[PDB]
Formats: C-alpha cells, structure tokens, sequence
C-alpha cells in the first residue's frame, strides 16, 4: 500500500535492476564471474532478510529437499545480481517480543480459520520448529561451499543469525548496523544494500542515518524483475519537501528525518492499531505531515530526539487533528454511498460516525457499557497505554529492544481528541528477556498445529482440563467494522496472561530430549572466514595458537567489529557434509573439509546511546533532483532509466563539503568559465 | 567534528568576545614543558639523546617564512647548555611586544578571539560515539581561552643535524592513532572570504605560513573555516600539505606565473640557517 | 468567468429571487401591492446602472431589434419597472449613467470599438450599438425620458410616497458604478448615517462583487439575473447574491493563526479585494502568468498566506499601497514563473491529444527556459540588450502606477482624468524589484467634454452621430489627426486560442495636438450642440407627498435661498440642493416619446404634484475602511459545517430555503452574548 504512494510522489526513488545476461564481458558469449564490475554500481555490505525467500507464497515442491536446493539457487541469483564485496549478514526471525505475539497470534489464528473453510505446511517457518534446526545448519553449508569455490569470494564474511538469535529480522539489522557507528574507526562512506519486502524497510533504512542506503526487491507491479530503492535519492526528497521556512531555530534535517520517520507510524505499524480517523489508502500521511508542517513553526522543539518523545510538543500536533475528526468522518461516509450508486445508476450502523457524537456511541457499542464514570476510566487508560506503545515502538527502531513482555492490553485506538494531559503520565520500561522459542510456539500457534509443538507439550494446548484451554478457542468472534467481512477484521481473543503460561510450560521442559532442551536455548551469531582472507591468520593465531579464550575487533579490511570467541563445536579437521539429502536436477554440493575457513562465535559491541546525526568525513552522491523536479515538490499539491548508476549511487567526488561562496576551490570554478 | 549542516547554519564568531580570555605570553613562551619531556625521556634512557636544537615551532615557522615573509622584527635568545642548543625569544623583546599589544586595537583581539572560537567549535573534548547532545549543543556557551591546549613533541632532523621541537595541535581527525599520531592531526585557522585577486593573494601567503606550520612538525591536513567582515563562518575547505607546493604552481588562475618555487628556497634557507647555528657557538655561550 | 469561480467556490451566497406574481393573500391572488411586504427581506436603497438594461448586442440571443427608439424606451421603462417591483426599496433610488470615462478607461474600450467596426468590414464583404455613448442626441433624448418615468411614478402610485429619486444622466461626468461608489461614501461621512442601511446594486459586471466589499457595509446586496440558466417571454429568473454571508466566509478564510499583530477581517479584505485586481481588470493588461481560469486568484491567496506572517503590516491600507509589502508577493510569485509555464505547455498539448481519439512572431516557447530575454524582442522588436533594460524598467513604472491609480480609484474616487497605461503588454512578475525606489504622483486634471470623448472612441466608421462639423478633422485623408483612425490595424493573436481576444494593435492619442484642433471647429456648431457638450450636475427628484418636500419649497421658493445643506434626513439621503431655473412651478411636463399601443400610455403630469432640484453631494473626504458604530449583525449563516468545508476542503468544485431570516439585522445588541455576560449566563442556565 505504501509502496504505492512512494511511487506515485516520488518516482525517481525506483530504479530497475540491470539483471543483464550470460554475456558480460565485451560480447563473445562470456559468462558473468563475480569479480567482474556491477553494473548496478559497487557495494560494501548486504544484509539479507531470509523471510522473503523461506516464504515465497505463490501458491509447490512438497518436500524440504526439493525447495532447500530452490532457496540456494534463488539466493545466489540475487547475490550476483548486487554483488556485495565486503560483508554478507544473513538474518533469520528469532522470538519476536510480546508486543508483536499479539500481531502475530492474530495472523496465525485467522489462517486457522481459512483451513476450517478449505475443508468446506507454512506454519513450520516459525522459530523453534525442527525445519528451523534443519534450515539453520543449511545455510552454514551453503555459506562455506561458496567461499571455499569462487575466487571472487576471497575477502567476503558471512555473518549468520539464524533463529536462535533472539529479535525480529530488521530488528538484527538495526542492531548491527548501529553497532558499527559506534566504533569510531567506522568508516562512514560504507554503502549498505538490504533486501526484503516489508514496507517498515524504507522507514528503518532512513534510521541509520547513513546516506548511502538502499533496498532492493521485486516488481510487484510486474526471469523475475526486480527494482532498487535509492534511500539517498528519496533524502533529497525530504530535505526539500520538509523545509518549512520562518523558524526559531535552526533548521536540522536530520532531525526532520526522525520526526517524519515517527509520524510514519501513527498511520500504522505492526504493534499497534490505526487510529479510527486514519487510513494509509486515505492519504492519512500527507494529513499528518501538513498538519505537523503547519504547526511547527509554532513550537521550540523537534517532536523526538534520538527516540526520546517530547510530550507537551507531541499532544500540540494531534490537538489540532482532534479539529479535523468530523470533516475526515463525513468524507468517508459521503463518499462511500456515493460509490454505490455510481455502478448503480450505470448499466457500523451501530456508531454513524457521520452523524454528532459519535464519541459516546464508540465507546459504548465497543465496550458493551454505557456509565460515563466507567467510559472516563477506560478511555484515560486508553490514551496512557497508547503513548507507551508509541514510545516503546520508537525506541525499539531507534535503541534496540526496549521491553520483551510489553503489549497493548485493548483492541481499538483512542480518537485523537482524547490524548489530553499527557505530560502527567509517567512511563517506564523494563526489558526483561526473550521468552525461549517453545514458549513463543505455544503464544502463536494455533489450535490445529500441534504436530509443529513438542508432543510433550501438545496435552496442554489442546486438552479440555488443559489450565490454558481458554487461551485455545476453535472458534472465535470476528468483530467486522471493517470494509465488508474479513480485509481488517479483528479476531479478539483473551490476551495470553504470562504467569499461567510461563508457569505450566516450564513443569514439561524436564520429560523432554536434549535435542529438544538444545534447541530451547537462546545462542549468539556466528561468523564464518576465507582461507585466503585477512584476518584468517590473525585470528587462528590467537583463538587457536595463544589459547585466547575471547578476542577484541575494530573496524578491519573486511568493515566488521565486534568480539570473536572461539567455536567449541568447531573441529579443525572436520568436513562439512551437506544436511539435505542430494537431490536431482540441481548441481552435486560436494563435502569440504575445515582447513579453508573458520567459525567463531560473534558478538557485537556494547550497546551504547545512539545519536541520530550524520557521521563525520561523509562524502555524498550526486543528485537526481534537478530544478524542474524541485519545483514539482514544493508547488505541485497533489499529483498522479539507467542512466549514471555506476559512478552515481557511490560516494561521487573526493571533498567532504562542498564549494560554495568564499571558498577557495569555489573560486576556481566560477572565475573558470568567466 | 564538523557536519556541513553547521556550515549552512551561519554559526556566528564574534559572540563571546567580552568573555575572552588571554595568557601571559612570557610564561607561555618558556620551554619549561620541552624540558620536562627531555628530562623523562633521559630518564628512561639514561644517556643524553643525539638532539642538539631545542625550540618551539613557532621560531623555526618564522626563519621559514623569513626570505618571503618579513614584514616583523624579533629578538631571540640562544644558549648552549651541555653541548645542546636551546633557542627562546627574548624577555625585553616580550616585553616591548606586550607594549605593542596594548597598542594594538581591538580588530586584533576580535580576529584572534573568533579563531579561537572556530577551533571550539569543531573540535569535541571526546571522541564522538561517547559523546552526548549536551556536549554537542552546549560548545558555543562554553569560554574560550587561551591557556589549555594540548601540544606534541616531534623529533626530526635535516641535513646531518638531528632536531627535537614540539608545538601545539589542535585536534585530531578521528581518533588518536599510537602507532602514527602525526597522520591523523589536524591543524585549524581561520581567514575572511575570497572576492579579487588581493584576496588570492594574501590568501596564499597565509597557506604558505600555514604550511611551513604543519610541513615543519609534519601535519598532513589543514583545514580552513571561511568567515566573512562580520565573523559569520561562510564555508570550509579542506588541504594537504604534500599538495599545496603543486596546488600554487599548478594554479589555473595564477595570472603572474611563478618562475621559481619558492618552497625549496626556504627550505634551503632553514637549512642554511641550521648550520649557522650549529657552527657558529661552540659551548656554554649566549648569543642573539 | 469570475462568477463562475465565486459560484464554485462559495456556495451559499448565490440565492433564487423569489419572483411572486398575484399572491393569494386572505385567498384573493390579486396584484401584489407595493406596500406589501417583501418576501426577499426588507431593503432601503437601490441603485440602478442604466447599461445593464439599455444594450440590445448585450443579449442577441432574442430578437429585439428595436427599429424605433421609442420602442427601446418603453421596453427600459417596463424592465425598469419589473425590476424595482421585485426589489422594492423604500428610501432611495439611485439611477446612473456612464459620463466622460476617465483617460485610463477608454483607451480599453477604444479596442473594443475597433473590432466591432473591424467586424462589420469583414461580415459585410439593426440599431447602431455604438449610440450607446455618451454625447449622441439619443440620450439627450433617453435624459427626459427617465424624468417622465420618474416623475409618473412617484406622482401616481401610493407606495412611492417616500421615496426620492436621484438622475445622474450622461452628462455628469464619472463612469457608472464609480458614481454610486462615490455616492455611498459620500453618505458614509455624515456622522447621522444609519449603520443598518440596507443596499443592493442592480449590475452585470463581475466588479461588482469587489466594489460591494470596499464600502464595508455589511448589510448589502446585488441583484443580477440567472447567467448560467438563461443561455440553457416567461419571466427571466434573477439570483440574489448576498454579500454579508461573504463576509462570513472571507473571515473564516482570511485568519490565518499565528500573526504578529492582531486579526482584522476588515482590512484583510481590502487585501483580498486588491489581489483580485491583479487576475483581471478593466484598466490593465493581465499578468503573463496569471489567469482567472487557472484559478490565479487561489495562486495569489496561498502566496498571500505565507507572506503574511512576516510581513509586519497589511499590503493596502486604506487604498493606498505599501510598496515594501508588495514587493515581497511579487517575488514568491516570481519563483512559481517557471513552474506554472510549463502547465500551460504541456496541458495545451494534452488538450491537443484528446480531440485526435474523439474524431509580432510569437514563438517564444515560454515553456523552454531563457524565455525572459526573448520575450522582448519578439515583442518589441529591438535587439538592443541595453534599450532593454531601460525600457522594461521604464515600462515597470507605469504598471506600478496603474496598480496606484486602479485602487485609489475604487476607495477615494478618480485620482486622475489624464494618466494612461502606454504600452500593450505587462512585465514579468520577477521584473518587479526595487519599487521602493519609484516615486508615485498624479494630477488631478480635468475630464473630457463629450463630443472630445466620442472622437477618441468612436471609429472611422461612426461619423454620422458625431456631429457633422467635425468630420471633416477625422474623414478627410489630409486631417492633422487622421493617422488616429487607421480602416486596418495589425491583429496581435498572442498565442491566445481564438481571435476574438486578441490584441488590437493601434497607436495612441496624442492629448496635446488633439484639443487644439478640435477646439478651432467650437465657433461653429450650434447652441444645440453647444448645451449637449456642457457637463451638469445630477437631479433629485422629490414628491408632493413626502415628508421632506415642503422644507425645500419653504426655502427655494419662498426665502428665496440659493442653497440648502440637506443633510440626513427620512429617506437618507444627505447632500446640497439648488434650485433649478429650468424647472417650472406651475408647467405641465409631457412624455417627449411618440406614444405605442400597447404600452400603457402614460399621461402628461403638472409640476404641482413633484420637485426637481440641482443635487450635489458631501465635499470628498478621505475615507477610511472600517465597520461603523451601532450596526447589528444578521444571524449567521454557516453552523460548523461549512466552516470546516472551507478549512479544510483543498477543492470542492463539484433550490434552498427562502433564506429571508438571514439578510437583516436580526436582533438588537450591538454587541453578542458570550462567555461570562450577565445576560450570556442567565441564557445558558
């Protein structure tokens, strides 16, 4: 959806993918090699988000062996196709936190609904599964057989976070990616390319705060096209569109970023619902960024700093909204009667948001009460709960996780007009731990996926004397208020209570295997080396020769820090033998031996207080946006390709500032021509 | 530590000028901290090291810019103590420069108060990934001065004479490298904006005095923040040192071309001087 | 076309006249008396523009062709009638007639002549439309014909006996609504005014709605015919066009929060009012980059808004500019150029694209950059980079005065009978920088006689009602001033779309040469003549049985006074009177029309049953702009609805009640209730 709005204002941000073909090499029918020069323009680091693939949808191979082979070949295609040349970071989802359990209990819990219906497996991707065990070793095979068998591969890491790694895949990235600036040996030209096919990617690529960003993915409005997205290019977007002039304090694009980042998410997220008064199709965003254009002049403050909300600012840019509630009710309403009898002249009810005050009825038809002193105490604790998710939400994009156990405890969003008084709430965090991955299966799965749980475990989930059997409902109701059935329809189900849950799970951890008691510990990220790399001495020297048990890092030849420990299940000697069981069709992966490269258990730098500024010594591109594309932003109201993308996307020219006025250099140039 | 979006925020450099604050220039000029360093680095050494010129960099920056730049007049004092030299200026003469100082008008103490200013501004007191937005916001309200400083003590040698000096640095670029320090140093000065040719001019001796500057103790960049009469910073541009001799020579808009470099003859001329000093006292004799 | 917009844009203003006939009143639908109340809402003056009625070409949809003038006269007389019937003033009428045009105006209309003429050579390889002018013996005759009318109306029917007519004919100088604008102000400087007068002016011109929002009375309307119904015998329908609910949508609008000093929607109007000057007025040639159909005014209004706040004070005051603030809109404007060219371009090419499926060189290409240099020369046909300067510069000034002169014209009368715009063409909104540095001034002259004012507009073509004396200075080839009157003139097309809106290339006059030519053929003409080219002073006409009337025979006619400060009075009206010698006590006045059957002849009256005297007005004061004490406004028309419709409705451009509640002062308080009043708080419990 959002997708295409950024498309539609902002095209220049979307580029096709130059797949190009066998012959590369000057004609002559020459096969591609990786070290021949991209041109897609060069690239330093690439993080992949393994969902996309493990999750191809396009509803078959039936079995694991036939699509594990798919998942490698698929992979090595979209690797060549941008060839990155220092770090490869491969992230598979851990245990989400429990904010999103409730996102995610309700998507679960709904399919199991669709195949009650289609009665008239793609549950197994979830962590903890033995496909997630099997998956896990699979691409620590795939990731040594390319290293050890392509020249071009020499100076290449892969860094790998399957699902025992706890936190969500963009999640691990914004971790890393934060990681490293905070190393002040960080080099800040390094290009970052990212793969998915999440929308939230292009908000979490504008967190770094790193110019030289950009997501590729597949046309969805379409071998396989696929299309990049210049993050740099859409910045010259913003910083010209979100310039408002007559400011009492100095203008900051990078804190723009932030505040058009967060209000990003009022429109919605996956953790808390839409406000009733928003609609991404409805243009909901444009509301809110004139709105938040309008009244800024006003105030002293930017609305957050570094993921910190400013109260008293943020309850001044939603006041006015509360101004503009009833117009955005009768437009709906006006409009969508008026759609019926437009095919009709050609060849809910309960609330009539149209109609006055409609604040009583919502509260009182969705809560099924009608005293005002019990409508006064939920609706004040609607509005506490909801800031906190907004800045537990900011934080966990800006600072890592910030609470494992926090959630929304109500199924609807306050109107706008209620968020009053909120700088004398108080909010706190705790962050507590990731919830191990068998309890993450029993809060997600449904009722009718006990053969992906423990057999152990499976009494207690569906047993009629079971103590959670009400966490367990076949059928559940589905509260509409929606479109027309089911586009957004609300299956409410009892929130998981933690104490019933965590104490029942943890008396049946004892009658288990150790298989099973291995795969329910949480483990770090591994990372694994080329013979012929750099650091494939120096850290054999030290975690195999010195006895060092643990060894420091800064930034290197290969861009990477953090803290290497040595890999105690890792022999020297041993050979690598592909899990899945070789098919046909595809091409023979022989075993490989341990003498050409290593594994070591990773870590990555304390985590430190983030800052949301652009780092020093940066160098930028060139620009897209030429006067006539200005003038299109700024005076165009409302509106309805591969030239330079190899010495254009990276960092164009040598002068970190630029020459302007008084300058030297810039002297040069404009008494050159004259 | 310095975005560009600072440069584009006008950032002014007269403000806090009523607060400035300045040193005693005969105490600073002592080489009371050279000494120290020497008599620690014996210490560990135990032997008397090979150096035989002690000094600041400033005189030495001075007998380089001497053939091309002599428009002031200095008095300094020479003493030969066991076998090593040992070069300072002359108290009378600080003295009489003290007077001059008085003399001077406040345009001086403006200009050398926004330089200081400018080096505040982009410089932090710890590395960045430490620091916090109160430090970063809070630099304009903080005084200057022009008494804390951190300084670098540099061996050298030219011809067969080997030379120990130290001198002030600035900041460093990143980080502080303990296997190559010289390599991330950074040196900062300021100057007004570039409108006529008198403006490349004397702009160009203030990059030939700033070079013999960093050249002399090794700095490989130097930095300039561009401010205008009203000592607002306009733009900042960056150099290398190595670059410099051929950015002069090879200037497209050097409408009076030089037929001699003028960098080896003041190089030839310090050298020169070197061995002058080092012949023309034997032992435990005071010269001017 | 702007009409169209204001229809559009504002809903509610526009209201259907409620055209009763034979109302059934206690079950008798008998003839609606005069005294009868009015269904549209009680209203005190009227004042009539004689050209909205007296133009046949105006509507040739029909078929008038009155070959008789006597015929044109009956019909005026009865539209006249009807009009007023269905209006139904109560004080004042008001009937005015264009005079003399300042020199600013006919050089406009002069081009409008000519295509007429130019038109006429073509089609011929009816009654003259071009009689309509001020100086032809046809009005001298149309002059005592409204007195008759005048004078039989007031002495005959009943509900007139308060009423007081006042005749402005052709030959008091002053355009048409200029005279009644003047006349409102002039009532405004009397400190008896009564602040809850209500007005509606009877006119076809767009100006209207603008020169209704200058006098800053609320309680006003005009009155003007269904224009979109009556292109798609029986009774014309007619729309009322309320102009105080404007003021409450232009409040709601105009307020733009955060403001260094406080909100005033009075003056913001006049800001309002002076933007909707540059989009189009008779006087100046439009900006290039501005036109009404691509909603301009909207362009100008957001541009407005954002200046605003920074600027310390308002762009007008008053009618007088403030040089320094206008500059600053021009120049956000000067940035849009380049940006609303290049719709202009590309929107005229898809408009090309779509017809192929259903079925002095111009080429500038303003579209393509660099067009500023190149506009010139194609224009003005010199090279010459430094005559470029110096005449775009030049040619600047003269707009910034004609900027000046327009709105000191519609605030504090005629500034000037002389100044001209003397070129064809307007600059480029980015030409307008350093106009603090332009000195402004005017003089105030003196206006045309009319026989010097027919010459100047009429063509070549139109000699026969000139008189005959002066044909031969502009019929004869050997006239001092006959290369004024060329038969063809080059066409200007502009690149505009069809040639009926292009521009007439022609010379201008020289004043100097002019006059002393014309005044040598003076001696010549005949007493006739000679009283038809005199400017005079406007008529009142007052009858027997009004209030007022034996005070002016007490003192004209009996002291033998000269003069008589009227001031306020019951009707309203306020001025001078003198006694006229033409005027008979004891005569009889006589239709000077050939009486038609079936026109209700109209008998011949005495002078015992009215008064006729010389009417000036107030001495000219200056003016200011703003709402006078004691007026009461009318119960609001807008409940929330439209109020957020308007804030936040971007573009809405996609029968009622009689609505009669909301056009007078409802209520007594000067002041309304609120918050923490004594009266407030016993309303609310």
């Amino acid at each position: 959806a959002l997708f295409r709005w950024l498309s539609r204002k902002y095209p220049k941000i979307i580029s096709p993918v130059i797949q190009d073909e066998d012959v590369d090499i000057d004609g002559e029918s020459r096969p591609t090699r990786y070290e021949d020069p991209n041109p897609n323009g060069e690239l330093d680091n690439l993080y992949l988000d393994m969902n996309g693939i493990v999750h191809p949808c396009s509803h078959v191979p039936e079995t694991e062996d036939e699509m594990m082979l798919d998942v490698f070949a698929y992979t090595e295609n979209v690797i060549m196709m941008a060839r990155p040349r220092k770090v490869i970071y491969i992230a598979v989802d851990g245990v989400a936190p429990r904010a999103k359990m409730n996102q995610q209990r309700s998507r679960r819990f709904r399919s199991a609904q669709d195949a009650k219906d289609a009665n008239e497996d793609s549950n197994a991707i979830t962590p903890g599964t033995p496909f997630m065990h099997r998956l896990a070793d699979s691409l620590r095979y795939w990731a040594a057989y390319k290293l050890t068998t392509d020249p071009g591969w020499s100076g290449i890491e892969v860094i790998i976070s399957d699902a025992s790694v706890p936190g969500e895949g963009e999640h691990k990235i914004m971790s890393y990616v934060r990681s490293l600036r905070s190393s002040p040996k960080h080099d800040p030209n390094t290009t970052h390319c990212i793969y998915g096919l999440a929308a939230a990617l292009i908000f979490l690529g504008l967190a770094t705060h790193e110019p030289h960003f950009k997501i590729l993915r597949e046309d969805v409005f379409a071998k396989t096209p696929f299309l990049w997205l210049h993050l740099n290019i859409l910045r010259e977007y913003l910083q010209i569109e979100l310039n408002v002039p007559g400011l009492s304090f100095p203008f900051d694009l990078e804190k723009s970023i932030d505040d058009w980042v967060f209000i990003c998410f009022f429109c919605g997220n996956d953790f808390l619902p839409h406000l009733p008064s928003l609609d991404v199709r409805d243009n909901s965003i444009t509301t809110l960024v004139t709105i938040w254009k309008q009244i800024l002049p006003t105030m002293k403050g930017y609305l957050t700093t570094d993921g910190y909300l400013n109260l008293p600012a943020v309850e001044r840019l939603l006041a006015e909204l509360a101004k503009k509630e009833d117009y955005i009710f009768r437009k709906r309403y006006e409009d969508e009667k008026r759609s019926l009898e437009n095919q009709k002249r050609r060849k809910n009810e309960e609330i009539r948001l149209w109609e006055p005050g409609y604040r009583k009825r919502y509260y009182e038809t969705k809560f099924h009460t009608k005293d005002p002193q019990k409508v006064k105490k939920i609706a004040r604790n609607m509005v506490q709960k909801y800031i906190e998710g907004v800045s537990w939400v900011l934080l966990y994009y800006y600072q890592g996780c910030p609470s494992w156990n926090w959630y929304y405890p109500y199924h609807y969003a306050p109107f706008a007009a209620d968020f009053v008084n909120l700088s004398e709430l108080k909010i706190e965090f705790v962050e507590g731990t990731p919830f191990r991955p068998y309890e993450q299966l029993m809060s997600v799965l449904p009722a009718a996926s006990s053969h992906n749980l423990p057999d152990v475990f499976r009494s207690l989930m569906s047993d009629a004397n079971s103590e959670i059997i009400d966490f367990y409902p076949e059928e559940f109701p589905l509260d509409m208020n929606g479109k027309k059935v089911i586009w957004q329809a609300i299956p409410l189900l009892p929130f998981i209570d933690e104490n019933r849950l965590l104490k029942a799970v943890q008396s049946k951890y004892d009658q288990l295997t150790e298989d099973e008691k291995f795969r329910n510990t949480n483990r770090s990220e591994i990372l694994v080396l080329g013979r012929s790399h750099s650091h494939y001495p120096t850290l054999v020297k030290e975690l195999y020769e010195e006895g060092k048990d643990s060894y420091e890092f800064q930034v290197d030849s290969s861009g990477v820090s953090g803290v290497a420990i040595k890999l105690q299940s890792f022999d020297r000697s041993g050979v690598l033998r592909l899990p899945v069981k070789q098919l046909e069709g595809y091409r023979h992966y022989p075993d490989i031996s341990n003498r050409d490269f290593l594994m070591v258990e990773f870590k990555q730098l304390p985590k430190s207080h983030a800052k949301s500024m652009i780092l020093s010594g940066l160098i930028p591109h060139l620009r897209r946006l030429t006067q006539e594309d200005k003038d299109s932003i700024l005076y165009g109201g409302t509106n309805f390709e591969n030239a330079d993308f190899k010495q254009y996307i990276g960092p164009h020219g040598k002068s970190q500032y630029l020459p302007r006025q008084g300058g030297y250099k810039a002297f040069i140039q404009i008494h050159s021509d004259e | 530590y310095l975005p560009d979006g600072d440069i584009d925020n006008s950032i002014d450099l007269s403000v806090g000028s009523k607060h400035f604050l300045l040193g005693d220039s005969v105490e600073l000029s002592k080489l009371d901290p050279i000494l120290l360093a020497l008599k620690e680095i014996e210490k560990e050494s135990g032997a008397k090291t090979k150096d035989r010129i002690i000094t600041w960099r400033g005189i030495m920056r001075k007998l380089l810019t001497l053939p091309y730049d002599s428009e002031e007049d200095f008095v300094l004092d020479v003493v030969s103590f066991d076998g090593q030299l040992f070069i300072q200026f002359n108290v009378p003469y600080l003295k009489s420069k003290d007077v001059q100082k008085q003399g001077d008008t406040e345009f001086h103490k403006k200009l050398q108060f926004s330089g200081y200013k400018f080096e505040k501004m982009a410089t932090l007191p710890k590395p960045w990934p430490e620091c916090t937005r109160k430090e970063i916001d809070s630099r304009a309200k903080s005084k200057c001065n022009n008494i804390e400083q951190y300084g670098a003590i540099v061996r050298t040698g030219i011809s067969r004479i080997k030379i120990l000096i130290g001198g002030a640095v600035a900041c460093t670029a990143d980080y502080y490298d303990e296997n190559d320090p010289l390599s991330r140093y950074i040196e900062l000065k300021t100057t007004r904006t570039i409108n006529q040719y008198k403006d490349m001019i004397a702009f160009e001796k203030k990059l030939f005095r700033t070079w013999a500057q960093c050249f002399l103790l090794g700095i490989p960049k130097i930095i300039y923040g561009f401010r205008d009469d009203n000592c607002i910073l306009r733009t900042v541009e960056e150099f290398s040192t190595n670059d410099i001799p051929l950015m002069v020579k090879n200037n497209p808009l050097n409408e009076q071309p030089k037929k001699e470099n003028c960098y080896m003859s003041s190089i030839n001329f310090y050298g020169a001087v070197v061995e002058w000093l080092n012949e023309s006292v034997k032992d435990d004799q005071v010269w001017k």
